[PDB]
């Protein structure tokens, strides 16, 4: 529990700041299976297949539901990854103000991943039953990855816009911060410790996925419903369902066709209902993961390719930036949030009174160190001493409920 | 414009292998079915049968026998299998009785004398013996509960005794013979007679070892199997290896190559030439190109890269071009470095207002179903 | 006197190979930790099936009688292991009060420990390891003969000098064949809250 | 988009009107002819077999557009949020309006859809410069305001 | 909205109980009955409806 220290005039405003890099990780598509009715039912026989078809369409419709999710996880892929219209590439020179991405960028040493994509590729783990390869290798999903990091490094938010200009990283990190209301100089007046926390917010991002493997958990989750599901689908092959056995090549041995088609019929029957609850499975799990799709697509839309201002979109803080990673049937976001972190105590008062007349801030705050009046950004204490330029008049004194009695410096007195 | 899967393609059997072990004894079937005393049916007499061949062919066809009913094979089916013990059971009883030999009865003899299981598996094989076969056979009247599938019950005043005199049809004695076949997962002791044949490897062959039918390549394999294992089973529960009968090595059984067969073509407007994708197979099973998705046929492969047109899989893209069919590794774009240096910015001078269409559904035509109507149309009778 | 079998009795139900696998299955068998009656004679109930081990010197115990009174009106399986040969067969012995025709079957083919599993139609399994009293170790059993003789059977006696008895029970077992196609551990389904979440997730390791 | 969403349904009802044509497992798919042929103590034998397949069919045909209207439920509440939003105000969310710095939207009916004309400013002739994150005139560091 | 979604839970409940006085063909829908009035060859075709 916490009572924050409230009253109708105390204010309390951060000294300093800490960058943080969290990570948030999403599925972006399933295995792409697809399960040869005619096989999974009636394997090798004829017998067997002269009766599925008394049966329609229920064997063609689960091919074109199931190539339909299919089509869907390419489509999925696509629509989160390939937003880029043109492969950038870093230049030679990593002259990024001190920010070392060397750890999310491309190593060429190696497919050519970054250090923290092969953390992740490493950290997640025959009867018509096939499983077709996606459209895009992890390479090409890695090459992707690195265009959307050397256009949100060299270029900003611009190469989402038109087309990717030019900026110097330092000069990139003043404009987030002037996205989310913290004046310039708060960076490059503190530019290697917001370098130096960049950098080691990183290292631990290298150490938390490689300490543990619960952190991909939606991941390795999403592998292994799909998992269960085939477990349980080709499970369903052994069993009875009624019939004198589920081995259908030994009903043919053993009976006449009068005699066996009111067996394999029960096989039919059962194999027929399983498919059709693992297509319905799989139909609700492809919505499930398209909602998803177009989450990671979202995000990577506002959140990468921009800013969003949308609070706590962008993990728990002041949004920045965020640099995508590739993970295996899913992506990896390292969100960049200012998060403010050492707050003093401040009397503070609505507006001031200055001539009768009432002055109030353009931007950020009025306090006092208990004797003296400043005027602050509202996200990062910086004392201003007060005058016409920092604040606007409005009306007098009497209306506004508690202003106080203030003296306010002219600059051109 | 696009691909499509068309139809499943299956290398067929080339031959046809059947391997049973080299037992050659004709088995004992005349010590039962013509043996001069046949048992009283509350102490019905049992004979298992094992280690011998079986020709049921010697039995079905003759006219002798007044029914064969059989409950979990069909009799013309009998020589091309193998069992594990035969159990055949031998008795006499009523003939108008007879119809109470057989899976899920209810009756003095079914519910006190002798009960075949709910789920028997096998063949009741009975005759009249009034020209043979009189006081001397007894049966059960009473008891305190039904007895049990293939119980057997001696005790004591619950017996009677049949009234088979030869001057009475359905009052006459029937000598019944029950075969009872133990279908086990074991090494078979008891094989019709139809003749093993040679070993094949590495083709696609109909197998049948012991009785245990299917299709695949047959290759062998240094699964090291204990020396009283007959079978392996997969990951997936499937048989995935045997042992031959007739000369003990570990065979594995790989199923015969198969795949997805997918089109490739350009809109049937432009062009009627299309290419031939094979999922999951090397281009040896089946100008040729080779795939992570599959063996591509008659798509040219290109080292120049292009946008993708007819996606494949495994980063391969397929497209009708200067002409024929051709298929390249897709572009993913025009690559860009970006004139980055620790000074410059590039600002633009001029724009574009750009008009960008974006189209959404919002709703589905209302469809209503009467459940009634489309499952019962019309009919009371249904409905 | 007791001890307990930590571990002992687990044989391959079925005459299957399977390998890197963990089958489960439902059989007659000795229950983990269970007690075993430790003997130095003595005619004893069967119920279900006879576990038997004996850390014997000197091939001390050589055979074993089965039946339900081991008189004649009755049939009764003999077992003896003579050096020479393992005569097996199922007579009407009007046997002696205590022993060291109408014949319908027969049959012929420290360190240590020697073990069974008697179980019914008759079935033997056995196992022959060496050690240095039942080991806190794990070792499968294999099958010994499976011998058809269709014998109503309730009580048996030992012929002959430790002998362990344990009473199988039905169960579910997991079984985690290796690489070789043989059974490194099991769990017991019926024996402990934890070993049916093992056999709940078919996983020797649960998180 | 709204052209396969068309097709979507017409395949569905096209796919449950094709399996009233078949058997499964009775002696006709035609319901009266089963009824002409037999009395009711036989009949029922054949008509279960109809009402079984059918009633599995039309359980299917539901199941699926359950699934599809989700989708399109999906569909229907971001181009809400894309009206409310794009058309009725300006967003700040990046390709969420189009590719581009959105302006205004334009909607449009459309059979069983929306069309939206995102208007966006798009920029188009970058020169280089050379820059400096501050300058210096008096000891004094001077950053830009708006720009 | 929330008396929809809970309306909507009881009503499926409800639905899945009234489906155990359903027949589905079998000669009655009391599994006790069908087990008391037929022989078990007789009663595993109607149990298995």
């Amino acid at each position: 529990e916490n009572s924050v220290a409230y009253s109708n005039n105390s204010i309390a405003i951060p000294t300093n700041f800490t960058i943080s890099v969290t990570t948030e990780i999403l599925p972006v598509s399933m295995t792409k299976t697809s399960v040869d009715c005619t096989m999974y039912i009636c394997g090798d026989s004829t017998e067997c297949s002269n009766l599925l078809l008394q049966y329609g369409s229920f064997c063609t419709q689960l091919n074109r539901a199931l190539t339909g999710i299919a089509v869907e996880q390419d489509k999925n892929t696509q629509e989160v990854f390939a937003q880029v219209k043109q492969i950038y590439k870093t230049p030679p020179i990593k002259d990024f103000g001190g920010f070392n991405f060397s750890q999310i960028l491309p190593d060429p040493s190696k497919s050519k991943r970054s250090f923290i994509e092969d953390l992740l590729f490493n950290k997640v783990t025959y009867i018509g039953l096939t499983v077709l390869p996606p459209l895009l290798t992890d390479e090409m999903i890695a090459q992707y990855t690195s265009a959307l990091l050397a256009g949100t490094i060299t270029s900003g938010w611009t190469f989402g816009a038109g087309a990717a200009l030019q900026i110097p990283f330092a000069m990139q990190m003043a404009y987030r911060f002037n996205g989310i209301g913290v004046t310039q100089n708060v960076l490059y007046e503190n530019q290697k410790l917001i370098a130096n926390q960049f950098n080691s917010a990183i290292g631990k991002i290298q150490d938390s996925l490689s300490s543990t493997a619960s952190a991909l958990g939606k991941l390795q989750d999403v592998v292994n419903q799909n998992a269960q599901a085939l477990n349980t689908l080709v499970k369903q092959l052994s069993s009875n369902f009624g019939a004198i056995s589920s081995v259908l090549n030994d009903i043919l041995s053993r009976l006449d066709p009068p005699e066996a088609e009111v067996q394999i019929d029960r096989l039919i029957t059962g194999r027929l209902q399983s498919l059709q609850t693992y297509v319905t499975q799989q139909l609700i799990r492809a919505a499930e993961i398209r909602a998803s799709a177009n989450l990671a697509a979202t995000k990577m839309s506002e959140c990468v390719l921009g800013q969003s201002k949308r609070v706590d979109f962008c993990g728990k803080g002041y949004h920045l930036m965020s640099f995508p990673q590739s993970a295996p049937h899913g992506v990896v976001f390292l969100h960049v949030t200012y998060v403010p972190a050492q707050e003093k105590n401040f009397t503070t008062a609505p507006a001031i009174c200055h001539d009768g007349k009432a002055h109030f801030p353009r931007e950020g705050v009025f306090v006092s160190n208990g004797t003296h009046w400043f005027v602050t950004q509202r996200n990062f204490y910086e004392p201003q001493i007060i005058t016409t330029d920092n604040t606007f008049v409005s009306g007098n004194c009497d209306v506004v409920i508690g202003i106080v009695n203030n003296t306010v410096y002219d600059p051109l007195q | 414009k696009g691909i499509y899967q068309t139809s499943n393609f299956r290398v067929q059997p080339t031959e046809s292998i059947v391997r049973f072990p080299n037992i050659t004894n004709l088995c004992p079937f005349g010590e039962v079915f013509n043996a001069t005393r046949f048992a009283s049916v509350y102490a019905w007499n049992r004979k298992r049968i094992s280690n011998c061949v079986a020709d049921y062919s010697v039995l079905y066809n003759s006219a002798s026998f007044s029914t064969f009913k059989c409950y979990g094979v069909s009799p013309t089916k009998l020589n091309d299998l193998c069992f594990t013990n035969v159990y055949a059971d031998s008795f006499v009883i009523r003939g108008d009785e007879v119809r109470q030999i057989a899976p899920g009865q209810t009756g003095k003899i079914a519910d006190y004398n002798y009960k075949l299981p709910d789920d028997f598996t096998g063949c009741v094989i009975a005759w009249n013996s009034n020209n043979l076969d009189n006081y001397n056979y007894l049966y059960r009247l009473f008891r305190k509960s039904n007895l049990k599938p293939f119980e057997r019950d001696i005790s004591t005043f619950p017996l009677q005794s049949y009234g088979f005199q030869p001057t009475n049809v359905g009052y006459q004695p029937y000598r019944v013979v029950v075969l009872s076949f133990e279908l086990l997962h074991a090494p078979a002791t008891v094989c019709g007679p139809k003749k093993s044949t040679n070993l094949v490897k590495n083709k696609c062959v109909n197998f049948n070892f012991n009785g245990l039918t299917g299709t695949g390549v047959l290759t062998e394999s240094n699964k090291k199997f204990l020396p009283f294992q007959q079978f392996g089973r997969d990951i997936l529960d499937i048989t995935d290896a045997v042992r031959d009968p007739q000369t003990l090595e570990i065979l594995d059984i790989t199923p015969c190559s198969f795949g997805g067969v997918s089109v490739i073509t350009p809109g049937t407007n432009t062009s009627n030439q299309v290419a031939v994708l094979y999922q999951d197979v090397n281009c040896t099973e089946v100008n040729v190109f080779q795939t992570r998705a599959g063996c591509l046929i008659g798509a040219e492969h290109v080292n120049n890269s292009y946008e993708c047109d007819i996606p494949i899989g495994a980063g391969i893209c397929a497209s009708y071009q200067t002409q024929s069919i051709i298929a390249y590794t897709m572009s993913l774009g025009a690559e860009n470095s970006v004139a980055y240096s620790n000074n410059s910015i590039a600002i633009p001078t001029n724009f574009t207002i750009s008009v960008t269409t974006e189209i959404l559904p919002v709703s589905m035509t209302k469809t209503s179903v009467d459940c009634t109507m489309y499952i019962c149309g019309d009919s009371t009778e249904c409905s | 006197a007791y001890t307990n079998s930590f571990t002992r009795g687990v044989y391959y139900p079925d005459k299957v190979f399977r390998s890197s696998v963990l089958h489960s299955t439902q059989d007659l068998f000795l229950p983990f930790f269970s007690n075993v009656t430790w003997f130095h004679n003595p005619v004893l109930p069967f119920n279900d099936g006879v576990y038997f081990a004996s850390t014997e010197k000197s091939n001390i115990i050589r055979g074993w009688i089965f039946g339900t009174t081991l008189d004649s009106k009755t049939q009764s399986l003999l077992i003896v292991n003579n050096a020479t040969n393992v005569v097996i067969k199922v007579c009407e012995f009007q046997f002696c009060n205590d022993p060291f025709n109408n014949c319908t079957f027969e049959y012929v083919s420290f360190k240590n420990l020697r073990e069974f599993v008697f179980k019914n139609y008759f079935k033997i399994y056995s196992k022959h390891t060496p050690i240095n009293d039942l080991p806190q170790g794990f070792s499968a059993l294999e099958p010994l003969v499976d011998l058809p003789i269709g014998i109503n059977i309730t009580r048996f006696q030992t012929l002959l000098a430790a002998y362990y008895v344990g009473y199988l029970q039905p169960r579910t077992f997991l079984l985690k064949y290796n690489e070789n196609g043989t059974i490194t551990d099991a769990v017991d389904c019926a024996l402990d809250p934890l070993s049916e979440t093992k056999c709940t997730l078919k996983s020797f390791t649960v998180e």
